RNA sequence: AGUCGCCGUGCCUACCAUGGUGACCACGGGUGACGGGGAAUCAGGGUUCGAUUCCGGAGAGGGAGCCUGAGAAACGGCUA
RNA sequence: CAGCCGCGGUAAUUCCAGCUCCAAUAGCGUAUAUUAAAGUUGCUGCAGUUAAAAAGCUCGUAGUUGGAUCUUGGGAGCGGGCGUCCCCGCCGCCUCUCGGCGGGGCCCGAAGCGUUUACUUUGAAAAAAUUAGAGUGUUCAAAGCAGGCCCGAGCCGCCUGGAUACCGCAGCUAGGAAUAAUGGAAUAGGACCGCGGUUCUAUUUUGUUGGUUUUCGGAACUGAGGCCAUGAUUAAGAGGGACGGCCGGGGGCAUUCGUAUUGCGCCGCUAGAGGUGAAAUUCUUGGACCGGCGCAAGACGGACCAGAGCGAAAGCAUUUGCCAAGAAUGUUUUCAUUAAUCAAGAACGAAAGUCGGAGGUUCGAAGACGAUCAGAUACCGUCGUAGUUCCGACCAUAAACGAUGCCGACCGGCGAUGCGGCGGCGUUAUUCCCAUGACCCGCCGGGCAGCUUCCGGGAAACCAAAGUCUUUGGGUUCCGGGGGGAGUAUGGUUGCAAAGCUGAAACUUAAAGGAAUUGACGGAAGGGCACCACCAGG
């Protein structure tokens, strides 16, 4: 059972300490391994350079092509894949366009029917792609 | 219970509620201490002394006829032995087993039982040494102490 | 079973219990007085004696012990009237 | 082993009364119980009790009239500081009307109301309702 | 026992003794570590943050040494 | 498109658009940390039979936790609805060895000020700003500390305010004394102008004087005495040891017995014998298998053998003898709290396996053959190595399972069984009547189990414990936190080697799983049925 004395505090306080590491979230945060291995240095957004444009296939019960891009970063130098959410919007992207990327919403985990994508593009050439879609603006030719 | 075993027995005695003396006994404490002294010359423990009086003379409890215990009585006279009874017998029993074991060196129950016994001893002496009967440096060496016993 | 009295148990009931488990403890033994026909002494003995008593003359024996109560020499009478 | 004399008795009061008995026997018969029982009886939750004597711990008998729900004990004996009564008594009791936390203190063994009317705290033992 | 020091002290020097800390966690290493009053959340208990207008400490490119002065090892003073 | 489940494969409630509607509103969406939800890190307050999970068993230091017991009433001054239940001082003790309210008072700082604390109540002393919060119609509010009056305006002025609380822990001060720990007189000590005496002896007296003892105080030391009710709590349904009669496939050493098997010798008669679903490999007139009498060697200890016993667990079975331990019972013996659980550390630990000697019947991993098979380097049959056996050292694992930590209490019945003790009609016993079992009939203890129930629990199966748990706290130990990667990589440690102990992370994924239910299925079992099935036949 449980210790439950009047002068047992060192034991309990100890027991909770070494036994808290067996929780996934605490362990992830308070160790640097996930942090130094995250392409973003504990950050939300990041700018980077385009170097390819590819199409990723989906999972089994669906069938499509999800129009992603290979992207290199400025600060770190690493490489990643990213997704372009909307109909007809890949054509808005040229080569070497200095985009801004972000997460998707699951904090490091893959989302949906895409095999291994956890970043989405937001701003190309500093003109707010969503606005560009809606026709509130055009690109800086 | 049974500090080194699994049993749960309750076999033991039950003193009565009337502490008095039953008025058929026509024997007096001065005579009792005499008979105790006689039985103490010939080398008998306190417990052996009490059973005899109860069996063959009609004495239940010395503490009621007298007012003192048997061990205090002797020590008033100067006849109590060097060691206590309890510690003495444990040391006796150990020496036999080890002797038995010197020859039949392939009996593991005896080894196991031996380690139990010695464990019982080091506890008991920590009582008598705190309680100031044994000196601060008395110890059981296991190579001597065949000679303390007999 | 839902109603009793425990202060005042039947004597036959408290008698048929273990020594301690009675409402109050109680011993189960007695002293007694022996005759020894070849003598005219009266020596007194405990029931569960766990010893061998020799006579006054060192002539005979009275009780040989046992796991429980003792025995007598099959010619020796005891008076269990003490107190 | 029986490291606590009060814990066991209240259990052996509670179980029996939870069954439907009229009398019970509880063995070790110590001083502190007697106070604890006296204050229960005084408020009316039980009948009388007769305490058997022997040249030992003693023994004791009670008469129930089982209008009691639960009898409880809190161990280790904590230390109250007279501002925390509310936080103890809301999360041990069923309501703000009835039920008594009993505590020893320099004046004696009393319930929590009397402690506040005398303005002193102490150490906690148990509770009943 | 003395030297130096505004004064007490192995702070330093000579002669002696062999001691001091530790499972009630020393020692070693890490800190996205200046500390506290405090801030957010909050039935009751707690979890996390606190560079940031108040108090105290440290530093003025990295290191070391000094003059003046009641007060500085100053840096909008000097010398390497 | 979609945080998740999911939508789209020519009639899309989910895509691209238009009408229409919904929510918040000068604000609304998106990403990432961080709180609540999370009783999914649990002190308050989880879980550990089968869902993830209790070390193989035992001992053991630090740690944590520890039985009962020593002044209670009855009163007194009182206030309510001789009295009676609830309210308020007292029956904290004196201390004068002393202080100062030649000797008399009544009280205090001191002297115990409290044996030493913890505990609780009070008081002090806490930087401000911030927080809770008092006052004030900032045009309300956020804020901020200001403001209001009579009046020709004379009042050359009047009233005012700038609160209060909290401020864990250590430290300080004074009261109360239940709870918890400690101390005191046992090879004796407290008190008595106490009494002698061996010393120093400071000023009191010797008016001032020269020195000594001198009555003086308090020192160390030594001698004799009366006084105290003269000093030790009881002995746990807590424990250790003693003692008595028994108990048992408990453990070690030596010893006797048994049928079987395999081989060998001699005798007898005769062609097959083995083994299989069926066969063959193989043995066989140079005499197999069968029967008969002998000899040898090495293993194993049948039936009796049980939901029976013993042991810490692993595990334990022929006879006898020896050696040293143990439980339970019985007890008007003894010591007197000596104890429960336990990091580090230490003993034991099936089978396989490793090391060195002796031995080697039977069985038989490897290995070789003959069969079945589409194929079989397997299931079958014949041979056959390591090993299986003993002596001496290594290793330290298992479904090492009651898949269920140890200690202690409480909680319902019934009939049995095994050990010990207590009794009672009767039968036998035996050899003339007794103590031995055997039964017959009951009781008591502590054991291995069992049947029954609305005790009560639980997801249920089920369980007198897996109960006494939202009415949550008896004491304590080890361990778990979605599924895989993974008991993996690496570092350290032991070991002759094999391996053991400690023990990750990236990445991946939305389900893996438990108990029970209805179908279907079954080269699973029990009843029946049909020429779109069979037998016999056209
Ligand atoms: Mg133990
Ligand atoms: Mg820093
Ligand atoms: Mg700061
Ligand atoms: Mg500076
Ligand atoms: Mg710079
Ligand atoms: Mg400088
Ligand atoms: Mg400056
Ligand atoms: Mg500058
Ligand atoms: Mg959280
Ligand atoms: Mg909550
Ligand atoms: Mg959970
Ligand atoms: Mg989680
Ligand atoms: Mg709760
Ligand atoms: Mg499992
Ligand atoms: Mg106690
Ligand atoms: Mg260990
Ligand atoms: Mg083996
Ligand atoms: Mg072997
Ligand atoms: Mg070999
Ligand atoms: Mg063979
Ligand atoms: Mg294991
Ligand atoms: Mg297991
Ligand atoms: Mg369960
Ligand atoms: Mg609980
Ligand atoms: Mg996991
Ligand atoms: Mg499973």
């Amino acid at each position: 059972g449980k210790c439950r004395g009047l002068r047992t505090a060192r034991k309990l306080r100890s027991h909770r300490r070494d036994q808290k590491w067996h929780d996934k979230q605490y362990k992830k945060a308070h160790l640097g391994t996930a942090l130094k291995a995250n392409p973003f240095g504990g950050a939300s957004h990041a700018k980077g350079i385009v170097l390819e444009k590819v199409g990723v296939e989906a999972k089994q019960p669906n069938s499509a092509i999800r129009k992603c891009v290979r992207v290199q970063l400025i600060k770190n130098g690493k490489k990643i894949t990213a997704f372009v959410p909307n109909d007809g919007c890949l054509n808005f992207i040229e080569e070497n366009d200095e985009v801004l990327v972000a997460g998707f919403g699951r904090k490091g985990h893959a989302v949906g029917d895409i095999p291994g994508v956890r970043f989405k593009v937001v701003k190309v050439a500093n003109v707010s792609l969503l606005a560009l879609y809606k026709g509130k603006k055009e690109r800086p030719r | 219970g049974r500090m080194h075993a699994p049993g749960k027995g309750l076999s033991q005695s039950a003193l009565p509620y009337r502490r008095s003396v039953p008025t058929w006994l026509k024997l007096t404490s001065d005579d009792v201490k005499e008979q105790i002294y006689k039985l103490a010359k010939k080398g008998l423990t306190p417990s052996q002394i009490g059973v005899i009086l109860r069996d063959s003379h009609g004495v239940a409890q010395v503490r009621f006829v007298t007012g003192n215990k048997i061990l205090r009585i002797l020590k008033s006279k100067g006849l109590a032995p060097d060691l206590p009874e309890d510690l003495y017998h444990l040391i006796k029993k150990a020496v036999a087993v080890r002797k038995h074991l010197e020859r039949n060196r392939k009996d593991k129950d005896a080894k196991f039982r031996l380690i139990l016994i010695e464990s019982r001893i080091h506890r008991l002496a920590r009582y008598y040494k705190t309680k100031r009967v044994l000196p601060p440096n008395w110890k059981y060496e296991s190579s001597t102490a065949s000679a303390l016993v007999a | 079973p839902l109603a009793k009295d425990l202060l005042h148990p039947s004597p036959e009931e408290e008698k048929r219990k273990h020594k301690k488990k009675r409402l109050v403890q109680s011993p189960n033994s007695y002293f007694m007085d022996v005759k020894c026909p070849g003598c005219y002494k009266i020596t007194t003995v405990f029931s569960h004696a766990q010893t061998v008593v020799l006579c006054v003359g060192c002539s005979t024996v009275l009780c040989q012990p046992t796991g429980g109560k003792a025995r007598l020499t099959e010619g020796c009478s005891f008076r269990r009237k003490q107190h | 082993v029986r490291m606590n004399v009060l814990a066991d008795a209240l259990k052996s009061i509670n179980n029996a009364e939870k069954r439907g008995k009229r009398q019970v026997l509880i063995r070790p018969c110590s001083k502190v119980i007697v106070r604890f029982l006296t204050v229960m009886m005084k408020h009316g939750y039980i009948g009388e009790f007769e305490i058997i004597d022997d040249h030992r711990a003693g023994k004791i008998v009670v008469n129930l009239t089982g209008r009691l729900n639960k009898c409880g004990v809190i161990s280790p004996r904590f230390d109250v500081q007279l501002k925390d009564l509310e936080k103890w008594q809301n999360n041990l009791l069923p309501s703000r009307q009835f039920g008594f936390i009993v505590l020893t203190t320099s004046a004696g063994i009393m319930d929590h109301e009397e402690a506040r009317r005398k303005h002193t705290g102490g150490k906690i033992l148990g509770f009943f309702f």
